[PDB]
């Protein structure tokens, strides 16, 4: 017997993201280009606003 | 010495919305570069995990 | 020159916008070195006829 436990699983896909590096070299924010029209617009301009 | 005790009755798995998870680092340092497009295998945001 | 950049344990180099290398870490000593270009500029000759 092994008591109780749980875990989550997801499967990866080939995507192109846009990453924001903090002043301390940390990936604080990311944008996925194929999620929705707004995100793809953000990717095309190469800006988060 | 393994012993056979496993049970395999069906169970309806649960789902959830994986959001902003599954982004990892590059090899080198990018400093304060607000953007850097990168194409790779990731976990799309707001997916059924 | 000596520099204060928070390099991760697996991070070695630091890249500029134009792909040029800027910051490195000496293999012998883990101190972070910042590379800068040697001074240069234009020369303009003011001449009467
Ligand atoms: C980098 O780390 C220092 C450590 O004190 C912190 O004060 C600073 O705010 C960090 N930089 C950013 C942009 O958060």
């Amino acid at each position: 017997t092994a008591g109780a436990a749980a875990y989550y699983v997801g499967y990866l896909q080939p995507r192109t993201f846009l990453l924001k590096y903090n002043e301390n070299g940390t990936i604080t924010d990311a944008v996925d280009c194929a999620l929705d029209p707004l995100s793809e617009t953000k990717c095309t301009l190469k800006s988060f606003t | 010495q393994c012993v056979n005790l496993t049970t395999r009755t069906q169970l309806p798995p649960a789902y959830t919305n994986s959001f902003t998870r599954g982004v990892y680092y590059p090899d080198k340092v990018f400093r304060s570069s607000v953007l850097h497009s990168t194409q790779d295998l990731f976990l799309p945001f707001f997916s059924n995990v | 020159t000596e520099s204060n950049k928070k390099f991760l344990p697996f991070q070695q180099f630091g890249r500029d916008i134009a792909d040029t290398t800027d910051a490195v870490r000496d293999p012998q000593t883990l101190e972070i070195l910042d590379i800068t270009p040697c001074s240069f500029g234009g020369v303009s000759v003011i001449t009467p006829g």
